[PDB]
């Protein structure tokens, strides 16, 4: 998961 | 927003998608390329191809269960393509560039038609 | 094989498969979570859960066009989470994230009940 | 387009  | 994001989505969608094509589940279509004929499911090939999108949002051809390509289309290229469109990947190779390019250009798949002119600038 | 692969592919296909569910374009079934109905692609829901695949590969369910689900579940988890599954986004709140996770659970989508639990132990 |  990451912050797009 | 404030979302997050997996990675690894969008992938894990397309190899399901590809398993059930194999498995030939929910597919929707039957697309005759002369003697040879390919399931598939019409949201991906309308999601790869601007010919499909045309064609499976027209008021009657939507309904269709067999769609027959110009007999000019090299079953093999068409073949090539299919895997493409369920996998992102290419078997681009010397004795099928052309027919795979040609077959892009009528299916409408500009990114494929990108790498294809480009291969054979480079061979010339 | 010898391939070449095109890295935005799978990206590109679920933004088409998103858009063509955001103008109802070949949706084959509604999902009633109680007061609300929400349209989808059996393909795409199947390769996102774990629940709608064994659902659609049921012979009897496989042909249903609505699909009910238990009244426990929370119709905006079920918003949040059909969302993530056509975009890799999660719009994931502290308002939001136990009827997330209890939905994840049900839907059978192990990443998302992962980052949700995660989440949560961050808190405590 | 890239080697995978
Ligand atoms: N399905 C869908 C779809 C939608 Cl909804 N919107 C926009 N394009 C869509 N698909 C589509 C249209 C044109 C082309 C491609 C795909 C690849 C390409 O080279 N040309
Ligand atoms: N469609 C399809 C499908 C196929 Cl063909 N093979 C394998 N899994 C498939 N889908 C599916 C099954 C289990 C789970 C998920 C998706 C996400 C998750 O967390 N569990
Ligand atoms: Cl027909
Ligand atoms: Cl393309
Ligand atoms: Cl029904
Ligand atoms: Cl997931």
């Amino acid at each position: 998961w990451v912050i797009p | 927003d404030s979302c997050i994001q997996f990675t690894r989505h969008a992938s894990d969608v397309l190899l399901n998608l590809n398993r059930l094509r194999s498995r030939d589940i929910l597919t929707d279509v039957v697309i005759v390329v002369s003697r040879e004929q390919f399931r598939a499911h019409k949201t991906v090939l309308m999601a790869c191809s601007g010919l499909f999108y045309s064609i499976f949002t027209d008021q009657l051809k939507c309904n269709l269960s067999v769609i027959n390509l110009d007999p000019e289309i090299n079953p093999e290229g068409f073949c090539i393509l299919l895997d493409f469109m369920y996998t992102s990947r290419l078997n681009l190779r010397e004795g099928n560039i052309m027919a795979v390019m040609a077959t892009a250009m009528y299916l409408q798949m500009e990114h494929v038609v990108d790498t294809c002119r480009k291969f054979i600038k480079a061979s010339e």
